[PDB]
């Protein structure tokens, strides 16, 4: 690895330097995502790209079709029509428009679930808690993939990347190899598995159009239960926190309300930001406490906050039963947790990874960690 | 120690008079209960409930912290009030 | 209203859950209403200036402060909340209780006609009465709370005699007390109206009452400038709806749509059919005629049946 300064777009110049450094040591290949504000920008200027690949356009991150057109700046690089390749997704109805962009004559190679004209689609996929197996049509021939990555929403990235290969010609074999090997990118849906009967994901989803995608994305899983870990900064993007629980609270079965990057702001008071999307309000909250019994919601959903982050997201991982699913959002790869004005080193990937070390020990002690208050076997 | 003082700065005295009151009021609507033994301790409670709630009455009309029973620093007499027992 | 002064808006302060003094006394206490759209509590959020400015959080901080709005500047804090079938119960419980012990001072003169068989008869249905999930006697039991002439005729009929009526003729004799010391703070003021708000008997909490002073001081409300919320219409149509009372759904309404509100399609199905579910087809009419002037689609699901039920009659 290493720690350039990942501060929005890096600038022009400065983007190209280490494009020298990598090179000065022997780099072959380089990828990087074509972030539309990157190359609208002009930081991508002298870069000389061979293949592009257009995983799809939503527009949910402004202009509606400028927006088009500046993600088609990529395409529009593309002059040279024999060399280098293009890589499009039909199933977004704007990969005719950007196809069109940059030389006609460039080789594509087409990728997309439906649409059975593609040069490579899915003839079978399944769908699993712990990885997903699906079986592609490539034109040499058929392949089989089985990774990681859970939800259809990542099989446009593996048939992109199969795609990708059938364009640079890599041999079916070879394809398998790279696919079969990432099963865990840092922070995007990531599953962390210990060899437990329910998979916990970590993810970066902090909006709420992120997680409720992220969500229902989950539900096609057909998991038992969903428990949410959802939090929110403090003292920036204030609106958006009632409609995080509301949406938490309606997709999942158990939501787990916590204090993501609380700042100078009282963990607590963003916590009542969060009760008040479902009405609840922390005191109400408390009141419950004292009684040892938090109703369920109206639609029968548990909610459980708890303002300590550590304590919450190894809480949310010994609640999940076999078949059940735990998902983490807020923070994904940012291994820190804001607290005041310091960075307090904080890493969910731990988190989850030493909760389900230790989750067996606390059930062989008597504890029930079935809901928020805990039965200890001296209780009541 | 801090078991007291954190639950000292955690009570609602607000909370404290209205329940006090109530269960006040319940104590006394049984009336008599034909036992000496009974009746003795119906009174203890009675009035250690209107005691408990005149405590909490004066406190929030007054800048004193009910925490400050549960002192973390202590104050040391000047040296020549204590010459060379204390 | 006498006086022409508008309700301020300490008064009308916005408590949780959306009811004002309008409604925050019915029998579901800081519980939601039962409005047919589900709540938008997004949008209550960005009223609260939740977004940049500031909301009032309920977190429960360490302190003196009162975390409750209501509570500031009373001094300790809001008298404990009661509802209104609450606090009849509790003027009809003290009302019979002063009566017991009335009854249990003299017993058989105050009576005077009674047996001493009737004495433990008027005595159990008074046990009774208090803490309870006939020649009724209980009648003649006549309370004397603030009656000055009335207890200063029992007080007229070294040592000090033994005799409490004795004790009394000593103390006139000497100058220790005397009826013209015997006085209090109504009669010296001319509180005449005050002799008649103790010695009665209270009315039993109604729910058909309860509804008549809740549309008696919401249209109180509105002459003095206070604006129920949409919450506040919602509660006491609720309450018109667990005891029947048909006749008060018109009015209910009418004063709610004048303030814009407008209720959910399915509970204007559930009113709809309550207007005509026990056979009260008159005034029923009424209720979705004004409601489409006011510009409220009803669903087909009621004007089908209504229709239906209109001409079920004929």
């Amino acid at each position: 690895k290493m720690d350039s300064p990942t501060t929005t777009s890096p600038d022009a110049v400065l983007v190209q330097s280490m494009m020298a450094k990598m090179l000065h040591n022997g780099t072959e290949a380089l990828v990087m995502e074509a972030s539309p504000q990157e190359l609208a920008s002009g930081k991508c200027d002298e870069v000389d790209f061979d293949i592009a690949v257009f995983t799809n356009l939503t527009r949910e991150d402004g202009t509606d079709e400028e927006y088009r057109d500046a993600e088609a700046k990529l395409f529009a690089r593309m002059v040279d029509p024999e060399r280098h390749r293009k890589v499009v997704n039909i199933d977004d109805p704007n990969a005719a428009f950007f196809v069109q962009q940059g030389n006609p004559d460039v080789p594509v190679v087409t990728f997309a679930m439906e649409n059975t004209k593609a040069d490579v689609h899915p003839l079978k996929f399944e769908l699993s808690l712990f990885e997903t197996q699906v079986l592609v049509n490539t034109p040499q021939g058929i392949l089989e993939i089985s990774s990681g990555l859970l939800g259809r929403h990542n099989i446009y990235n593996i048939l992109a990347a199969v795609a990708v290969g059938i364009a640079v010609g890599a041999p079916l074999e070879d394809i398998v190899r790279g696919v079969e090997e990432v099963d865990a990118v840092p922070g995007r849906c990531e599953l962390i598995d210990e060899e437990q009967a329910f998979g916990v994901i970590v993810d970066h989803a902090n909006t709420p159009d992120g997680l409720s995608r992220l969500l229902d994305s989950v539900r096609e899983l057909k998991p038992r239960r969903i428990i949410t870990v959802i939090g929110c900064a403090g003292e920036n993007e204030r609106g958006k926190r009632p409609v995080m629980t509301k949406i938490a609270t309606e997709k999942s079965d158990v939501t787990m309300l916590t204090s993501d990057n609380p700042g100078n702001e009282d963990p607590l008071d963003i916590l009542d930001d969060m009760l008040s999307g479902i009405g609840w309000t922390m005191q109400e909250y408390l009141k419950h406490g004292e009684h040892d019994y938090y109703p369920p919601l109206s639609n029968g959903h548990r909610l459980f906050l708890h303002d300590v982050r550590r304590v919450a997201v190894r809480c949310a991982v010994a609640m999940g039963e076999e078949g059940d699913m735990v998902v983490v959002a807020g923070k994904g790869h940012e291994s820190y947790q804001l607290e005041g004005d310091k960075k307090e080193f904080y890493d969910d990937r731990e988190e989850c990874r030493e909760a389900l070390q230790y989750v067996d020990e606390l059930h062989q002690a008597g504890i029930d960690t079935s809901e928020f208050p805990w039965r200890l076997p001296e209780s009541h | 120690a801090g078991a007291i003082r954190e639950q000292l700065a955690d009570l609602d005295l607000r909370i404290i008079i209205e329940n006090s009151l109530v269960e006040w009021k319940q104590l006394g609507e049984e009336g008599p209960t034909g036992n000496e033994w009974e009746d003795r301790k119906i009174v203890r409670r009675k009035d250690f409930l209107v005691r408990r709630m005149e405590l909490a009455k004066h406190f929030i009309r007054t800048n004193i912290e009910p925490e400050w029973m549960v002192l973390c620093l202590l104050p040391v007499l000047p040296p020549e009030l204590r010459p060379i027992d204390i | 209203r006498r006086d022409n002064q508008p309700i301020p808006p300490r008064a009308m302060i916005m408590s949780r859950k959306y009811r004002t003094l309008v409604s925050s006394w019915i029998e579901p206490l800081q519980e939601e209403a039962e409005l047919g759209y589900e709540i938008d509590y997004l949008a209550r959020y960005v009223e609260e200036g939740g977004l940049t400015g500031e909301r009032k959080r309920w977190v429960p901080r360490r302190g003196k402060t009162p975390l409750d709005p209501d509570a500031a500047g009373f001094i300790y804090s809001n008298p404990i909340e009661t509802s209104f079938k609450q606090r009849c119960l509790e003027d009809w419980k003290v009302h019979h209780r002063k009566l017991l012990r009335t009854l249990q001072s003299e017993g058989l003169p105050v009576l005077g006609d009674a047996s001493e068989s009737d004495y433990m008869r008027v005595m159990e249905r008074l046990r009774n009465i208090i803490k309870g999930p006939v020649d009724e006697l209980i009648c003649r039991i006549k309370l004397h709370e603030g009656d000055t002439e009335f207890w200063k005729r029992r007080f007229l009929g070294d040592w000090f005699p033994e005799e409490p009526f004795e004790a009394f003729k000593e103390m006139r004799e000497r100058k220790v007390f005397d009826v013209s010391d015997m006085y209090t703070i109504a009669d010296v003021w001319g509180w005449t109206w005050e002799k008649d708000f103790k010695n009665k008997t209270p009315r039993r909490w109604s729910q058909e009452w309860e509804v008549e002073l809740a549309i008696v001081l919401m249209a109180k409300v509105i002459e003095l400038g206070g604006v129920p919320t949409i919450g506040d219409c919602a509660v006491i149509l609720r309450a018109a709806i667990r005891a029947p009372m048909p006749s008060s759904f018109l009015k209910i309404l009418q004063t709610t749509h004048s303030l814009g509100y407008a209720f959910g399609s399915p509970l204007y199905d559930e009113i709809i059919t309550l207007c005509l579910d026990l056979g009260e087809l008159d005034a029923a009419i009424a209720i979705v005629a004004d409601m489409e002037t006011t510009g409220i689609t009803v669903p087909d699901q009621t004007l089908d049946k209504v229709i239906s039920a209109r001409q079920s009659n004929e």
